């Protein structure tokens, strides 16, 4: 938790529904965005901060929280925009003799700024007398182990916490959700949506010889006349659905 | 890798030529057919003096001829005339050091590598190949371009790729997108930028989102136990309105630069490549101002704002 | 380069007790746990106990109830493993292993040959 | 106490061949398993950790696989220097840690 791993995610499609319905996540607290809407949004960057935290301190991974974790190990900003996922991994981070590989910072001069990693192991001086790198009276090692065991309490078991931080800017949008595939319908008046371009018309097979770099074709008056299906690289002519004055 | 240091460094003097009617590229991905369409974009103006320099790929003979660093401005038209693929890649950035993010594009023997990182480029980037006599084929064995590379942001690898050939490329950095256009032609000319027309098809657009002000080319070096050096040309793009002609199959077959000459102004006004005999009101002449002159009263008193914003008591 | 140096060879009699050392040189002693592994001749490795500097705790193998008592001096970064009630079957090389980073014994001591006989 | 069983206990092979060593656990130890190599007269050195990774400095010819209860150490190209006794650790329960019975590799 004091050395939480941060991974930057970009240039890919993120299927948040698949991860949502993947395992038994004891906590899926999304602040600033509903989870079900995660597939309908494009994010500039996705930061995956992964660490291990005991059960009682899981609640401390949230904006506006106070405590040893939220002040010395991992601080979430008050303007946090993203999800926090946590699942009880008692079958992987708990050992009979005690798993001491996970350490949490216990003593620090000041509370951590949001999204700050401090992996300094210098002895903390709690008294007037200097420590000079030697731990003793009024001199404490900042990091303390957890010591997870399978027989520990439910609130003392290790939870593997992954905090997804979406950089909600949408200008250099590179992480998006999955893409819908509604079956193409031809020779019928339909409301088509190709690559975000919306319109209404009748789609027919076309003999136009598109060049490979070209996506759609316009008329003399710059009205969309043909498109290319992003799924199947084929060219479809778009004709307006028939209209005309009704005279009696 | 580790940089290779050359005691002697030299650069050939620049030369100048005319761009003729090249540098025209598909402004968008919209198919069009048998239509004359006007587009205002960053184009290379026709007949626009373009600098060019020779790239030496063989030494014969202890002088290192290093390519120079040229400004990027709003976009560059880079042309290369060569027999074998001498020109291999480019480096773009502002400071070209680890202080700022820098882009490096290269097409080695294996594939195309595009990396945006805080590269620390060497003084003389080196790409060396040696002739394998047993295999009777040249194989690259030296790659010394950057001493260090840290904090990468974007990575791209295109399709793995290995009587002269002219390769034209356009590099345009707009809205955090680094758009590249390419065109490859067989050219029979020996020297000079060829005169003709050929539209440049887009190759890839990269949302690197960095600032570019300078760039430098990289050449290949043929290591030999111990004359036909390739040439390359550079022009700078400007905001211009061009009238492009799309034929039936949808490729730009011709283009009219306007604000080049009055005839070209007539052509785009008429939205035609052919103009009939007559007098056509094309544009408007206006004499732009030369100097600006401010003439305010010669008053040096300071207004008593400190007696109104610092009053001890403000009235009811 | 973390190097672990143990004590010299020890010769004892049955019914006595032995106490070997493991000087941890380099790195941070307060994070990595020191584990003692013994190997009788003609037999595979056997685990004895673990010292946990971060928690200031000592663990012993289930097969050795109260026979092993592990203490250490954090000032000098020296780990001492005490084995009690030596018998003829305890003649083995008592390595000390540093289960660092990934809980695996990446660094092993030179090993001391402890011989228990009349 | 988790018991570790190796197979084969004694194996012989020539230089450059393929060697497969199976160390099967008694309980589900996930992926926590380490492979060692103990040349006679020398302290064992780590080769594989987490049952799939390769320790720094170990030649790339060593490869490990398997998870759950059965694990496997495989040498792509056996070398004369790679003839020693290989053990498997089960660092999933620290009370007590059980090594393998020992797989001695001999020149065929
Ligand atoms: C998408 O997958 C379909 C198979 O259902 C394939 O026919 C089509 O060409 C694919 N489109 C791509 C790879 O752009
Ligand atoms: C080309 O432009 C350069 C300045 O960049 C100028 O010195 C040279 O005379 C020009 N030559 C021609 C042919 O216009
Ligand atoms: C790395 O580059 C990115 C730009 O993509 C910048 O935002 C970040 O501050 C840089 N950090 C480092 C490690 O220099
Ligand atoms: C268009 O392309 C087709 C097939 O590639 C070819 O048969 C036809 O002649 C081309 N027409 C023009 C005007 O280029
Ligand atoms: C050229 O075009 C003019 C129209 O301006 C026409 O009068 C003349 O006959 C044309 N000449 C030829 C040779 O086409
Ligand atoms: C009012 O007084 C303060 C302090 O002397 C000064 O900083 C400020 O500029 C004054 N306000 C104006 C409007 O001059």
């Amino acid at each position: 938790v004091y050395a939480w791993n941060r991974k930057r995610i970009s240039n890919c499609v993120a299927d948040y529904s698949v991860l949502y319905n993947s395992a038994s996540f004891s906590t899926f607290k999304c602040y600033g965005v509903s989870p079900t809407k995660l597939n309908d949004l494009c994010f500039t960057n996705v930061y995956a901060d992964s660490f291990v935290i005991r059960g009682d301190e899981v609640r401390q991974i949230a904006p506006g929280q106070t405590g040893n974790i939220a002040d010395y190990n991992y601080k979430l900003p008050d303007d946090f925009t993203g999800c926090v996922i946590a699942w009880n991994s008692n079958n992987l981070d708990s050992k009979v003799g005690g798993n001491y590989n996970y350490l949490y910072r216990l003593f620090r001069k000041s509370n951590l700024k949001p999204f700050e990693r401090d992996i300094s192991t210098e002895i903390y001086q709690a008294g007037s007398t200097p420590c000079n790198g030697v731990k003793g009276f009024n001199c404490y090692f900042p990091l303390q182990s957890y010591g997870f065991q399978p027989t520990y309490g439910v609130g003392y078991q290790p939870y593997r916490v992954v905090v997804l931080s979406f950089e909600l800017l949408h200008a250099p949008a590179t992480v998006c959700g999955p893409k819908k595939s509604t079956n193409l319908v031809k020779n019928k008046c339909v409301n088509f949506n190709f690559n975000g371009l919306t319109g209404t018309g009748v789609l027919t097979e076309s003999n136009k010889k598109f060049l490979p770099f070209q996506q759609f074709g316009r008329d003399i008056a710059d009205t969309t006349d043909a498109v290319r299906d992003p799924q199947t690289l084929e060219i479809l002519d778009i004709t307006p659905c028939s209209f005309g004055g009704v005279s009696v | 890798s580790q940089c290779v240091n050359f005691t002697t460094r030299t650069q050939l003097p620049p030369a100048y030529t005319n761009s003729f009617t090249r540098g025209v590229y598909y402004p968008d991905k919209v198919f069009r057919s048998s239509v004359l369409h006007s587009t205002q974009d960053l184009f290379l103006p026709f007949f626009s003096n373009v600098t060019w320099f020779h790239a030496i790929h063989v030494s014969g003979g202890t002088k290192r001829f290093a390519n120079p660093v040229l400004p990027f401005n709003d976009g560059v038209y880079f042309a290369s005339t060569e027999k074998s693929n001498i020109i291999r890649g480019w480096i773009f950035g502002t400071t070209l050091d680890s202080k700022t993010q820098s882009l490096l594009i290269v097409n080695n023997a294996t594939n195309v590598v595009i990396k945006v990182c805080e590269f620390q480029f060497c003084n003389d980037p080196f790409l060396g190949v040696y002739y394998h006599k047993n295999n009777k084929s040249w194989m690259e064995s030296e790659f010394r371009v950057y001493s260090s590379a840290n904090n990468c942001t974007f990575e791209y690898v295109s399709q793995p790729f290995l009587f002269k050939n002219l390769r034209e490329f356009v590099f345009k950095n707009i809205d955090g997108y680094f758009k590249i256009y390419s065109k490859h032609t067989p050219i029979n000319l020996v020297r000079g930028l060829p005169q003709g027309f050929s539209a440049l098809e887009p190759l890839v657009d990269l949302p690197i989102g960095i600032n570019i002000t300078r760039f430098q080319t990289l050449h290949i070096s043929y290591l030999t136990p111990g004359a036909g050096a390739a040439a390359y040309y550079v022009g700078y793009l400007q905001p211009r309105t061009f009238l492009l002609k799309y034929n039936e199959n949808g490729t730009i077959t011709d283009a009219v630069d306007c604000a080049l000459d009055p005839l070209s102004e007539t052509k785009c006004t008429l939205k035609s490549f052919t103009v009939e005999k007559g007098i056509y009101q094309t544009s408007n002449f206006r004499v732009q101002p030369t100097e600006s002159i401010v003439r305010f009263p010669n008053i040096t008193n300071l207004c008593p704002f400190g007696e109104v914003f610092n009053a001890t008591r403000f009235a009811s | 380069q973390v190097q672990l140096v143990e004590s010299g060879a020890e010769v004892k009699k049955p019914g006595s007790s032995v106490k070997v050392s493991c000087k941890a040189s380099g790195g941070n002693f307060n994070m990595y746990t020191i584990s003692w592994v013994r190997q009788a001749p003609g037999r595979g490795l056997e685990w004895m106990g673990r010292f946990i500097p971060i928690a200031n705790k000592a663990n012993y193998a289930q097969n050795f109830p109260g026979r092993v008592t592990i203490t250490a001096d954090k000032s000098t970064s020296t780990v001492y493993m005490e084995l009690r009630s030596l018998t003829s079957d305890d003649t083995a090389v008592y390595y000390c292993a540093r289960s660092g980073s990934y809980d695996a014994f990446d660094v092993w001591g030179q090993g001391t040959m402890v011989t228990v006989s009349s | 106490a988790i018991r570790m069983t190796q197979s084969p206990s004694t194996l012989s092979a020539s230089v450059g061949d393929r060697v497969t060593i199976t160390c099967r656990a008694s309980q589900t130890i996930n992926s926590w398993l380490a492979w060692y190599q103990q040349k006679p007269g020398k302290a064992p050195k780590l080769l594989i950790y987490d049952a799939s990774n390769l320790e720094s400095g170990v030649p790339s010819r060593f490869s490990g696989s398997g998870s759950g209860t059965e694990f496997t150490l495989t040498i792509s190209s056996l070398q004369p220097d790679d003839f020693a006794t290989y053990y498997c650790q089960q660092y999933e329960s620290y009370s007590p840690i059980t090594f393998g019975q020992g797989t001695r590799l001999e020149i065929k």
